[PDB]
């Protein structure tokens, strides 16, 4: 059935996530000795290993759609490149709580319209940068 | 999906030449280090 | 014959000392040439 | 001849092939950098040996024995690289012992020590280690030359054996003579140079040894 | 009427270039090379080498140690362990190193180690001049 | 069975051969001198001791003696190719000239300090004399 059963908002992020995770599979064998490689391959490895950690989840705790969109948006833009892989889950856990407590009217628009408009993209860009700067590991 | 897909550790499960060749090398390499570790234990304990 | 000679120093040793002294004086920006030199990567194992 | 045996035997080779395939690209990436740095060192290596080339010097028939140096690495899976050097190392000693000398063999690289240990254990003077993991540098040749002179052994002749890069699919084995002995250096043809002294020639031979070692490794 | 090759274990400055003269601060005094100089073989000492081009410009380099060879023809091979230019140097750190090396003399106990210290102070004092 | 039904004398020299062969198998197959060379030098000797002919079983005490010779290291110098001749000649000599010693092991069921003292001298003397 494919993309005919997705909302407009999820489609935009999942389109890029699909290709970025498809490129990583054909070079995953090189991961053991990757030091003696060019920068292009190491960039694919770096982005793929970051994207893998986001898909892990707990048990008996389903999420909501706009929170999934908000989580994946930071991942696909490269805002998590400099972090070490050991700390991705803690960052996701803290970011969800921060966005839930204060920024509720923003999530209302994503839930209502089902698509990411221009101004909402502009707002999310500032939100993620502010939180990332303030995280302090 | 229809074909034969391999996994991790399949080299040592068949028990051919390569499995025993793999096993003996680890045995030798880790037989070598225990002498140094024991000698350094004896020297440390004698010193203090 | 100089002071370095007849003092337990060889010409190779003197060359090493002078080259190290020159490399020290370089600016911190250009100090990546220590990576290129990296003269210490060979170990010595005697007969006994 | 059962189904389980066939399945296991297939699943082992399926992994072996991918390991080899992934190991090929790393050697190509290393070969690119190894080729890049050869050109600047070739002119230095050739320039070191011009003096001996212009003024021919021939060693006499003495009995101070040789100093044979063979160069290799500590890693296998490289075809017949080490065997070719170890073939000529044992060939030369027979001719040397036909005349009769107290020849000694020094090898840099663990495989060279391992191959020839059984039949030439006594002739070993000193051996080195930790070669091939990272690209060689001039400091390693300095260390080897420094450790070579402190040995009480003295020689009148010597040679160094190495493999010379010719093409991406072929190579040639060769050796070069050493006339580092001061006495043989002081000959008739050297009279044209007219500002020399014993100290100067001693230092000059000292430097030529390290130059040849560095050129051979690179 | 010259083929000058100023090479290093890393890079190459000249390869068969023709220049009018080269001044080398070797051991046992200075030197001057022009036209068909008499054959010589001498090692170097820390100092500055200047090469005069055919046009007239003078190129300068700093050499730590090496060898000099002038053959029967007008072919000169100058192979040096080090070859650097002043523009990547700091005079202040040179003066600080010299200042420490001064007290290192009295700090020394044995004559061999003090000989090494003397080589240190010789190199430091040589380089700070220019 | 856990060796519940086994003579006391045989256990002393077989329990130690178990470890030698178990450690020999795990290393000595690769399709240093301090540990590895000695290990397979002993193992190749121990393997050759177990071969046997046809239609000729042995009594228990003679097996005890022949294994006692091997386990203690009295045969770590001879080339492995000549072990069988040594076994045969030593067995014949021990059967003929030392019939009183075997009865002690058979009757007692276990080794003793005096027996252990005797066997070393017998083994060393015969090894010295047996070089042919």
């Amino acid at each position: 059935v494919g993309s005919a059963a997705q909302t407009r908002a999820m489609k935009q992020v999942a389109g890029t996530m699909k290709l970025e995770l498809a490129q990583y599979r054909e070079v995953a064998a090189f991961a053991q000795f990757g030091s003696d490689l060019d920068a292009a391959t190491q960039q694919l490895l770096s982005r793929g290993v970051r994207l893998t950690e986001l898909l892990k989840q707990g048990q008996y705790a389903p999420m909501a759609i706009e929170e999934q969109v908000a989580v994946i948006y930071a991942g696909v833009r490269g805002y998590l490149d400099k972090l070490e892989p050991s700390k991705i889950t803690k960052f996701e856990n803290a970011f969800l709580s921060h966005v839930i407590s204060q920024h509720q009217a923003l999530l209302g628009k994503i839930r209502a319209d089902g698509k990411i408009s221009e101004e909402t993209d502009a707002k999310l860009k500032e939100i993620v940068t502010n939180f990332l700067a303030g995280f302090e590991a | 999906p229809e074909g034969v897909r391999s996994g991790a550790g399949a080299v040592r499960d068949a028990g051919g030449a390569f499995g025993k060749k793999e096993q003996a090398d680890e045995e030798r390499y880790f037989r070598a280090r225990a002498r140094e570790q024991l000698a350094a234990l004896k020297k440390h304990h004698e010193n203090e | 014959v100089a002071y370095w000679r007849q003092a337990g120093l060889s010409y190779i040793r003197y060359s090493q000392i002078c080259a190290k002294a020159v490399r020290d004086a370089l600016k911190a920006e250009f100090k990546a040439n220590a990576e290129k030199t990296s003269g210490s990567n060979v170990k010595i194992v005697k007969v006994k | 001849a059962t189904l389980k045996d066939i399945t296991r035997r297939l699943k082992s080779i399926k992994n072996i092939q991918k390991i080899t395939k992934s190991m090929k690209m790393v050697a190509a990436a290393k070969y690119a950098r190894a080729e890049r740095d050869l050109k600047p060192a070739r002119v230095y290596g050739i320039g070191s040996l011009a003096l001996y080339e212009k003024a021919d010097i021939k060693v006499p028939e003495d009995k101070k024995k040789h100093l044979i140096i063979g160069v290799s690495s500590d890693r296998g899976l490289c075809g017949a690289i080490h065997s070719s050097v170890a073939k000529q190392i044992k060939s030369e000693v027979a001719n040397l012992t036909a005349a009769g000398k107290e020849v000694k063999i020094v090898g840099v690289g663990d495989k060279i020590r391992g191959i020839l240990h059984r039949t030439h254990s006594d002739q070993f003077l000193v051996t080195f280690k930790e070669v091939g993991r990272k690209p060689p540098t001039f400091g390693d040749a300095s260390v080897i030359a420094l450790e070579l002179l402190n040995s009480g052994y003295e020689f009148d002749e010597g040679s160094i054996i190495f493999n010379r890069f010719r093409s991406v699919i072929s190579y040639k084995t060769e050796e070069k003579p050493i006339f580092s002995l001061d006495t043989v250096a002081s000959a008739e043809s050297m009279s044209i140079y007219d500002d020399i002294d014993a100290d100067v020639l001693r230092n000059y031979q000292e430097y030529s040894l390290a130059n040849i070692i560095y050129y051979s490794l690179k | 009427q010259m083929s000058f090759t100023f090479a290093s274990p890393t890079q190459v400055f000249f390869n068969g270039a023709n220049v009018r003269q080269v001044d080398v601060p070797t051991q046992t005094g200075a030197f001057g090379i022009l036209a068909s100089h008499v054959p010589t073989l001498q090692v170097l000492r820390p100092g500055l080498v200047v090469v005069h081009a055919e046009d007239g410009t003078t190129s300068k380099y700093f050499v730590s140690s090496g060898s000099v060879t002038v053959n029967a023809d007008s072919s000169v091979q100058l192979l040096a362990e080090e070859a650097v230019t002043l523009d990547m140097l700091d005079p202040g750190v040179a003066k600080a190193n010299l200042e420490k090396a001064q007290s290192e003399l009295l700090g020394a106990a044995d004559e061999a180690s003090r000989a090494e210290i003397q080589i240190r102070i010789e190199a430091n004092e040589a380089l700070v001049k220019a």
